[PDB]
RNA sequence: AUGAUUAAUAGGGACGGUCGGGGGCAUCAGUAUUCAAUUGUCAGAGGUGAAAUUCUUGGAUUUAUUGAAGACUAACUACUGCGAAAGCAUUUGCCAAGGACGUUUUCAUUAAUCAAGAACGAAAGUUAGGGGAUCGAAGAUGAUCAGAUACCGUCGUAGUCUUAACCAUAAACUAUGCCGACUAGGGAUCGGGUGGUGUUUUUUUAAUGACCCACUCGGCACCUUACGAGAAAUCAAAGUCUUUGGGUUCUGGGGGGAGUAUGGUCGCAAGGCUGAAUAAAGGAAUUGAC
């Protein structure tokens, strides 16, 4: 529950809590300790409310797991460190072979400029919101590099 | 059947010292000279209001 | 059913043994019951 | 002091030529064309002394010259896990259990003999009983307790009896 | 010697107390079957005049001030020690 | 907020679909 | 050219032979893992409790002669050693450093403790290069049958190594401040020293070296102890004749498992366009009904 609560820049601040958060809101409501059950359970128990948006916020469902998937492998590590992988950039690449259907030196280059121009390179992902995943989703667009 | 024993955990809540400027202040310079007077005045002060 | 935890007086060659030679032992029983009943009653 | 009774099996039962040499500190068994019979018993003779060699009692020794289907298994501790220092020292405390109870419960369980030469374990039976016999052993290595190996080696013992 | 020798210090840097406990019971038990007034007069006469096995004494004063000897395992210890002094103190 | 309307309103003129192109969770396969 | 006394079983320095898995820089060896070459053979190989992904007739696995990459020093390894601690196990060389021992050598109180302040600091982790054999968080995927073998396999990123910088936390334990004195017997071990008309060796003697015995310093420790302490476990220190003074630094004013409220302090969201749709024999039936 704590990381379904979690917000950004917080220690439990991970990638559930960055999904869930942009689909719904999620608010504590009392806590419930072990004793309250029995036989009594080796963890604490919790109560939250789920308010799902409505609309449903019009963002691809796989494309905003993508780019959270791959800047969450080390949360507290910078989001440029996140692409240096070089299986980050082959299952980029070929993405961005995909793009051009319907090259590895370009898709590095194309990340630089888009790292540093929304200057999103330097921060880590424990410490980022909503929008600067939205904005660092678009540059990517812009670019032709859709994550899924 | 085997208990192991307890393992009594390091102190992380605050010592009893550190508690005075766990405020925004450091409330042990806040204080009065005749601590005397000041319980006696109060209660007296207190019925009257 | 419990498992013995001292060790056992049989070596393996032993054990075997008796596996190469419902039970007497039982049977045995079965008569010093008998007996003990045909001397009570 | 148990050489007295560890020549006459071989050479009366075997029909082997055995000796000693005091001046290698070793054993000696030879076949006698004129007198032994059976091929495998040279070998037989010299798996039953190496039995003895680990550190394992004579009359469980002589069981591999009655029977053919007796194997040593052996590893180390640390094959296990790299366990060190008082780790390593409680661990084979572990298998011994308390006056070496536990060592017993698993022998009489899985039909087998164990024998703790320190980090080094030796295991007798037959294959499906020296396998299982390792699983147990093992099993205290990785730290569990052995009061829930010992009720697991009854589950076992019972599986044994029916079989 | 030294296999003697060897034994001893693992057993000393086990101090674990239901071990010891246990070690102990058994010691007592063994020493009871296997191994007079005067002893005993001069064993009270001591106890009776030092007072050492009441809950005055700084640890089991500081046990029982504090309900920390609600717990039964120091409740157990405590209580043993006033046995001993009451069997001293027997007649 | 109104920033975020701005950035989720462009994101309509740069969709596409998702069938072809590989998820992330390729990721560790290396 | 010219005023005072010791040289503390206090301290610093010097000198002599040693001692050490102490440190740094080079260098040597070592199997093993992986990979590659050549070489003989032909079906599987691998892995689990049981199997499949997986490699394999372009030859797997296995055999043998080599080579290359990067770690790492097994067995010797011990109730042993060195270092302030964290830590430290191949060969040889260089660099400086160190404890103890011996000294009829030297300075003469130079010392103990330590807020402030400074150096080092397990593993993990961050930045920028190199390297990348093995292992391997994360991750995908084979299999999802069976409870002792119930979490297994294949691939494997970061990481594991190194260079130059950051963080400073552990059951970083003896759950036990540092310095000094005193208070029982015994023999094991390490380093040094002393002594013998002791053994072996030097296979010419010898002298050394290795052992034996006795003593003496310093160290890791260990047995017995109605010596004292403790409730006890236990302790030669957790001891210093009933109640308390050798010197000094730091910490605590009450434990453990659960809850309640808050005139307190400091923090902590999203949302504004989008909406579904006969109760019942009207039955079951290889089992029924009349
Ligand atoms: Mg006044
Ligand atoms: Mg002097
Ligand atoms: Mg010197
Ligand atoms: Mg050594
Ligand atoms: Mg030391
Ligand atoms: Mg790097
Ligand atoms: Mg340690
Ligand atoms: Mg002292």
């Amino acid at each position: 529950a704590l990381r379904l609560l979690a917000r950004p820049g917080d220690s439990l601040y991970c990638r559930l809590s960055a999904n869930v958060q942009m689909w719904a809101n999620v608010t504590h409501i009392m806590k419930v300790g072990k004793n309250n059950f029995r036989p009594p359970p080796q963890v604490e128990s919790s109560v939250v409310r789920l308010e799902i948006k409505n609309p449903r916020p019009q963002v691809d469902y796989n494309e905003w797991d993508g780019l959270l998937r791959i800047v969450f492998v080390r949360k507290n590590r910078t989001i440029s460190a996140g692409f240096k992988s070089t299986t980050v950039m082959d299952i980029l690449e070929k993405n961005y072979k995909t793009f051009l259907a319907m090259m590895h030196d370009v898709v590095k280059e194309k990340i630089d400029t888009v790292l540093k121009e929304t200057d999103l390179g330097d921060k880590r992902a424990g410490k980022c919101d909503q929008n600067d995943f939205l904005r660092l989703l678009y540059a990517f667009h812009q670019v032709g590099i859709h994550f899924s | 059947e085997q208990s192991n024993k307890q393992h009594r955990k390091a102190k992380e809540k605050n010592t009893a010292k550190k508690k005075l400027h766990t405020q925004g202040h450091n409330a042990k310079a806040f204080a009065v000279a005749a601590p005397g007077k000041m319980a006696r005045t109060m209660q007296r002060s207190s019925d009257v209001n | 059913f419990e498992l013995s935890d001292v060790k056992s007086s049989k070596s393996l060659a032993e054990i075997y043994e008796d596996d190469y030679t419902l039970s007497e032992e039982l049977q045995k029983a079965h008569s010093e019951i008998s007996e003990l009943y045909a001397n009570l009653v | 002091n148990s050489w007295t009774k560890i020549y006459p099996p071989l050479v009366e039962h075997l029909k082997l030529q055995v000796r000693m040499n005091l001046k290698t500190k070793s054993v000696e068994l030879r076949t006698n064309p004129k007198f032994t019979t059976d091929p495998g018993a040279l070998q037989k003779g010299a798996d039953f002394i190496k039995a003895f060699t680990l550190g394992f009692d004579l009359d469980d020794s002589i069981a591999l010259l009655r029977l053919d289907d007796l194997y040593i298994e052996t590893f180390e501790v640390k094959d296990v896990k790299t366990l060190t220092g008082d780790h390593l020292s409680r661990a084979i405390g572990r298998i011994a259990g308390k006056d070496g109870k536990t060592k017993f419960a698993i022998e009489n369980a899985t039909r087998t003999r164990i024998v703790l030469a320190d980090s080094k374990i030796h295991i007798l039976g037959g294959f499906t009983h020296i396998r299982m016999a390792r699983e147990s052993v093992v099993s205290l290595i990785l730290g569990s307790p052995p009061g829930k190996v010992y009720g697991n080696l009854r589950t076992v013992a019972s599986r044994l009896k029916e079989r | 010697m030294f296999r003697e020798e060897r034994k001893a210090r693992r057993l000393k840097k086990i101090k674990s107390k239901t071990y010891r406990k246990i070690k102990k019971k058994e010691l007592m038990k063994n020493r009871e079957l296997a191994a007079d007034n005067e002893d005993h007069d001069i064993a009270r006469a001591k106890e009776r005049m030092t007072l050492k096995h009441k809950t005055n004494s700084k640890w089991a004063k500081d046990m029982i001030k504090h309900g920390m000897t609600n717990d039964a395992e120091t409740r157990e210890e405590m209580e043993e020690m006033l046995r001993q002094g009451e069997r001293l103190k027997a007649k | 907020r109104e920033e975020r309307k701005t950035i989720i309103g462009k994101l309509q003129d740069y969709k596409i679909d998702t069938s072809l192109l590989t998820s992330s969770k390729r990721l560790g396969e290396g």
